[PDB]
């Protein structure tokens, strides 16, 4: 199967007119920083964690799969739908509540 | 030069920055992020992860969602051409759309915010005293900072385009192909993006606008745009791409494609006065603004021959050619008519602005359509264009109002033999 | 560039869900080399079993219902879109932004070949129609034909043989044919005129571009700049910038036995005329320029003026 | 064996935009006259039905935010009230040649992948993909919403050659079900015809139209646009339909989406419907994607274990993977 | 168990619009031939008759307020003057199958909304909610304004089945009430038939007639249409009218509020009249909503303890949750 999620140092910066969350997704493998978007509310308090239009859907994709399994993986299918995302980026987004 | 200005902006963005909510537990790194960028490591800090993005120009990440290759940043060509234009003619040099990973926004910052003259990273690039000299920079650190930082302007290391990413073949004459890839040239288009900016408001046009309120304006020629169209990138997250967040966006727009036809009209003939008191000329829209303009730039002098004869006479021809098309492809809607009460306008242009009729009649009716020539029609509309219209009333031996005459008709013969063949 | 024998022609080509974005900065119609494309790709599944080429295109755009909508009391206007099938998780989907518009136009194809004499005029205009109403055109499908009957004929002539009266007969046979239609051809002439009438403050040809299709008002020396007939800026074809790559060496190209060269494109200038303006109608063809060294790929208008 | 980074294909199955008309019933056999249903405004005032959040909730501001209620402008198309039918017609062509794709990388992939479906189709035709797209042409399944709640709903379809009808069928797109692939004699008539189309034969045409008794001046369900809506004013124009010119009309994507709907065989539950054909075969009305590459059922696993390593998997997950060719697509890595 | 993240409720009872046309009463047995309301203009001019803030009270203030006549185009429909009538036409489809959603995202808050929804009907019947719409039907609800003062009511419903209709009503909307939802024998009739029409066992289509003296050429009301100003001098038309083609016109979503005016169970008072059925109940021609959700009184606390953790709520609060199931909506955050 896939990794125990240990994602750690759940960080959170602003840079440059926008706001991001970094991390440490480290497992038996490697670890890597994942730099994500966040979604405020119309407050200003966290809300969500940007899960669609992501940054590392669009440029972490080599460096996320760098990390998990890329043997048992058919070349017809992207390599940010078998690595597994959904639990990992709601890990995120529950360890800055 | 730049001896003590990006260090001491960087340190004080990260003292303004940096203490909103400052406990020790975030002091325990604000500290070390202050102490780093104050003065000096935090340049160091920032080039040790720096290599995420390269500065290329033709870019290539916004024709495809997701769709990594080679976003290729060089120059586009000579033109070469007679009649083009457009990339390759950029010289100004927007070129820095320098997009990679997200979270390089403090890279992109440092290496553009050094505007003194030149670059802030295209400034230190070369003859790196100028930028470690009166901040006094060290040998080994420091030229690993310089070749880590200006260094960034380099190839991605691979010919790769992708596969959803437009590649199409273009036949050559007389032998094989050669399948082009279009990137996108985000330069060119941040380039036009800020002409058309000037042109939507600015300091320009807008009071250029406000002149044209008072009733005194100034010389100025301002500009807008009917008909664009806004195309968004990204979603709802226009950084990750990068210069699709400040300087147009994510929200790229496009300037005009429309066709003759474009606002799509409609056809309607009626057979009543309502539809006999312009239904014998062929009065629409595009011909009374035609009408409107040879009105308007029409009773004026003729001293300018140079910029009349080849104006006034392709406007008044040209108005009515584009008047005798649209009322062919408009009078033509129902596929039935015939000689019926209210049309006297059918004496004129039973052939010419009508339709075909009806197949049921007796065979030998061929010569009521096919002789009825743009004689009454054709000569209908030129009476009604030089009745409508005029020339000169007190210079009317001058050559600007015989030129017009002449281009009338010249306008009604050709009318003529355009619409003279309703039956043949 | 060889000066055709015949005038084929498909009268009403109801095309819909076309591709109208056809650059990175004009929105509105198709671009001429999807046409130029379109008769290459006709020429390929017909002049093949015909002897024959294909090179001319004419277009006259009879309607254009555009899929647009304006937002807000905006004067600018966005693009509507389609929704997207759902990732692994089943979220929502990247959604891209591409136009779609709904045409119809004609085109005169230009028969260059000796295969004229070989077979009958409606055998060849049928066998082009019927392999040319399965074809995607520019991204989009081409509607078939109904019962309503009327223009299901498709024409063609003989220009090597005739008069000139008679070449003037056969000219009002296909202009009464295309009589609602607005013509399409690429003007450098004007294009360098306006770059010779403001060539004192720059040679820019973009800012001459972006200040030519507009309403421009002035002082006194309200008025609005005129002009005898309808301009538009169209993509006049490929500047490609890369030098050209060996078939194996660029990564995961389209397939391996053509070379690729990356390429951003062309602007030049086009207009509108009716097709009544122009006598001979060997003048409203798209022929396309190409070379390999040069980096330029161009989709001109010659013979015209 | 090494497989393409490119892979395109056709649209097969290319259908268009169902203009819509209303007239009366029992003269529906000289509907051709009929005038359009027109796209027309109105204006609705809302109120608030929404989940208020978490805390918050107390009744001065809900009763402050009811006072001032939200405004908007939504047209919805009608049929005039002299009607009680809706002629919805469109058109379909099937282009043939299903199995050649239109751009790929690597010549022993494309002659594996040719050798692959020319193994599938001389095994057995297109007959099981057929049926089944006769089928959603049988039921009135491209009237998505239309259908929901009818009086009778009949389909007419006609075979043209030449410009002119070449055979005819008469449905029943009620007693025909709608989650049942049961045999016929004139609908697998249809499915001949359509397997005699995608097998490379070429071009073959139809015409399709179908009828509904909703009401006399009931309410259609046009397609509706998207506007892509990124924050405040983007309007207060809430729900533009689609509209062809001087015509109510529905997506030709909708239609090709309510072709498609074949695939039975994902593991979860048959009784759930047969659902639209995609990889990870995803409903975007239930939210899951189905088809997981959790199993081996989805079909970038089961076409790189099909055309490389040689093990067929069972006949029905062929019909998937080939109807997800014959939908398109493009792939790669 | 949880709620879901999207619901969706297709809108059951569907109405449309309503046409208007005046003729003579005792001819409206033959109400066929009436000419259509048409909306028409006309030019008012008013004074002040607003609040002033006492900061505006000063006599110069008024002297240039009422010099200076607020002038306006206002557009009013109304009848012939040589009849005294008005035949509003509205046609009315009844769906049935109520509790299924139209898009979720769980299959087991699915199953279970299934399941609750299945077992209040297989308990009791639609017949309490069919018996009120059959009131609401059966006097003038729908008659907003043109109801209040007028001699008499008359409402004909029939039930289209095929072309033609198959059962006749005739009533009197004032001996029927307004505030009473007392029982009768026809009117149970109706209710049948609605109660026949949601639980899925049919197709019923009524067809609803509404005759109303009202005087020689008095004034109608349609449904109105909102307009923003422009930026354009002294203002301009203030009241447009909703019509349809050369017709005035009450909108489908006014009748269709007038059809659900079920609720008499909110815990305000049964001395205020039965009320709109919406999720936070609130109406907005007395301001005030009733059903506050710091009680427990709501439709998403009734629902979510009465799906997830079970604890039912009682008989008249089931009828009220299944009646704002029944008009539809979006639900989830």
């Amino acid at each position: 199967s896939m990794t125990t999620f240990r994602i750690e140092n759940v960080r959170i910066e602003t840079i440059n007119d926008f706001d991001m969350v970094k991390f440490d997704l480290v497992t038996d493998l490697g670890r890597v920083e994942l730099a994500e978007h966040v979604n405020y509310d119309s407050e200003g308090d966290f809300k969500s964690v940007e899960y669609t239009d992501s940054n590392i859907r669009y440029n972490m994709v080599d460096e996320l799969c760098s990390v998990f399994d890329l043997t048992d993986k058919p070349s017809l299918m992207p390599a940010i739908d078998y690595v597994t995302f959904a639990e990992i980026i709601e890990a995120v987004e529950e360890m800055l509540e | 030069q730049e001896l003590r200005q990006f260090i001491e902006s960087f340190i004080q963005e990260r003292l303004q920055g940096k203490l909103d909510k400052l406990q020790p537990d975030e002091d325990d790194k604000r500290q070390t992020l202050l102490a780093t960028h104050r003065r000096e490591a935090w340049l160091a800090d920032a080039a040790r992860r720096v290599g995420q993005l390269q500065l290329v120009t033709h870019t290539l990440k916004p024709i495809h969602p997701d769709a990594r290759g080679s976003n290729l940043h060089s120059l586009p060509q000579a033109p070469g051409q007679p009649g083009l234009a457009g990339s390759h003619e950029l010289g100004d040099r927007l070129v820095s759309d320098v997009v990679g990973n997200a979270a390089a926004l403090d890279v992109f910052k440092f290496l553009s915010l050094q505007y003194q003259g030149k670059n802030l990273l295209n400034w230190l690039t070369e003859d790196s005293a100028e930028a470690l000299q009166a901040l006094s920079d060290n040998a080994e650190q420091a030229r690993e900072w310089r070749q880590a930082f200006i260094g960034i302007t380099t190839v991605k290391g691979a010919p790769a385009s992708h596969s959803l990413a437009k590649q199409l073949y273009f036949p050559l004459p007389g032998s094989g192909y050669h399948l082009l890839a279009p990137l996108f040239p985000t330069s060119l288009v941040h380039h036009v993006h800020a002409l058309l900016r000037e042109a939507r408001f600015g300091d320009a046009a807008k009071a250029a606008r406000e002149a044209r309120s008072r009733q005194e304006s100034w010389p100025h020629g301002f500009s807008e745009y009917p008909n664009l169209a806004i195309q968004k990138f990204g979603g709802t997250k226009p950084q990750n791409i990068s210069q699709l967040n400040n300087e147009r966006r994510g929200e790229n727009w496009l300037l005009p494609s429309l066709p003759p036809n474009w606002q799509r009209q409609n056809v309607n003939a009626p057979m009543r006065h309502s539809s006999v008191f312009e239904h014998d000329f062929g009065r629409t829209p595009e011909v009374s603004r035609l009408t409107r303009t040879l009105q308007r730039f029409l009773a004026k002098t003729v001293h300018n021959n140079l910029a009349i004869r080849q104006r006034r006479a392709q406007l008044v021809a040209q108005i009515c050619d584009e008047a005798l098309q649209y009322a062919a492809r408009l009078r033509e809607l129902e596929p039935g008519w015939s000689a019926t009460p209210g049309c006297q306008l059918h004496d004129a242009e039973q052939l010419w602005l009508d339709p075909l009729r009806a197949q049921t009649d007796e065979t030998f009716l061929q010569r009521r359509l096919r002789g009825d020539w743009p004689a009454e029609v054709g000569n209908r509309f030129a009476n009604w264009l030089n009745r409508a219209v005029s020339s000169d009333s007190q210079i009317l031996g001058s050559p600007e109002a015989a030129q017009w005459s002449q281009e009338l008709s010249k306008e009604l013969t050709m009318f003529k033999e355009i619409l003279e063949d309703e039956r043949d | 560039v060889t000066d055709p024998e015949a005038l084929l022609l498909l009268p009403r080509l109801s095309i819909q869900n076309a591709n109208a974005i056809s650059s990175p900065l004009t929105w509105g119609f198709p671009s001429p080399g999807a046409f130029t494309g379109f008769v290459h790709a006709l020429q390929r599944r017909v002049g093949i079993s015909l002897d024959i080429e294909l090179d001319g295109v004419g277009i006259v755009c009879h309607r254009f219902e555009a899929q647009i909508s304006q937002p807000a009391g905006k004067r600018t206007k966005v693009f509507n879109l389609t929704r997207n099938p759902l990732n692994r998780d089943g979220s929502t989907a990247a959604i891209v932004e591409e136009g779609r518009a709904h045409l119809e136009v004609s085109l005169l194809l230009g028969v260059h070949g000796d295969g004229l004499d070989d077979h009958p005029a409606q055998e060849i205009a049928r066998q082009v129609q019927e392999q040319a109403g399965a074809m995607r055109l520019a991204g989009g499908s081409i509607l078939p034909w109904c019962n309503e009957r009327f223009p299901a004929p498709n024409a063609e002539l003989l220009m090597l043989g005739g008069s000139d009266e008679q070449r003037r007969k056969n000219q009002r046979r296909l202009t009464r044919r295309l009589l609602p239609g607005f013509a399409l051809v690429s003007r450098e002439a004007l294009l360098q005129q306006h770059l010779e009438t403001l060539r004192t403050t720059l040679p820019e040809a973009t800012t001459l571009d972006a200040l030519l299709d507009l309403c421009r008002i002035n002082f006194e020396p309200w008025q609005v700049r005129d002009k005898p007939g309808w301009l538009v800026p169209i993509p006049a074809g490929y500047n490609a910038l890369s030098p050209l790559y060996l078939p194996g060496e660029v990564r995961n190209a389209r397939d391996r036995e053509t070379p690729l060269r990356f390429v951003e494109n062309l602007f030049g200038l086009g207009e509108w005329l009716s097709p009544h303006r122009v006598a001979a109608l060997s003048d409203l063809l798209w022929y396309h320029h190409a070379e390999p060294d040069k980096g330029l790929y161009r989709w001109s208008t010659p013979r015209f003026v | 064996l090494s497989t393409a980074s490119v892979l395109a294909f056709e649209r097969k199955l290319d259908p268009s935009d169902a203009l819509m008309s209303a007239g009366a019933w029992a003269q529906r056999d000289a509907s051709q006259e009929w005038p359009a249903v027109t796209v027309r405004e109105k204006s609705v005032r809302g109120t608030i039905s929404n989940r208020l959040k978490t805390k918050d909730r107390d009744p001065a501001k809900l009763d402050a935010s009811i006072q001032s209620p939200n405004l908007q402008t939504v047209d919805v198309a009608n049929l005039p009230s002299d009607a009680d039918t809706l002629k919805v017609r469109f058109t379909l062509r099937v282009l043939g040649g299903a199995g050649t794709p239109s751009a790929c990388n690597d010549a022993a992939y494309r002659d594996k992948l040719l050798q692959t479906v020319a193994t599938y189709v001389n095994d057995q035709g297109f007959a099981e993909l057929a049926r089944r797209y006769a089928h959603n042409l049988a039921n009135a399944r491209f009237l998505w919403r239309n259908r929901v709640g009818a009086e009778a709903v009949e389909v007419r379809i006609n075979h043209i050659r030449q410009g002119e009808v070449a055979r005819a069928w008469r449905f029943d797109a009620l007693a025909i079900g709608l989650r049942d692939f049961k045999a016929d004699a004139e609908l697998d008539a249809l499915a001949e015809l359509i397997a005699s189309g995608l097998s490379g034969s070429g071009h073959v045409l139809l015409e399709v139209v179908a009828f509904a008794r909703i009401g006399d001046g009931q309410e259609v369900f046009p397609s509706q646009e998207l506007i892509l809506d990124k924050g405040d004013k983007k309007g207060q124009k809430s729900k533009t339909l689609y509209s062809v010119r001087d015509a109510a009309a529905i997506h030709s994507q909708k239609i090709g989406n309510a072709l498609r709907t074949i695939d039975t065989w994902y593991p979860d539950e048959d009784g759930l419907g047969p659902i639209a054909v995609e990889p990870y075969g995803s409903v975007t009305s239930q939210g899951k994607a189905y088809r997981q590459p959790k199993q081996k059922l989805d079909f970038y696993t089961l076409l790189d274990n099909w055309v490389l390593r040689d093990e067929a998997p069972a006949v029905e997950q062929q019909h998937y993977v080939i109807a997800n060719l014959i939908r398109g697509g493009v792939f790669g890595e």
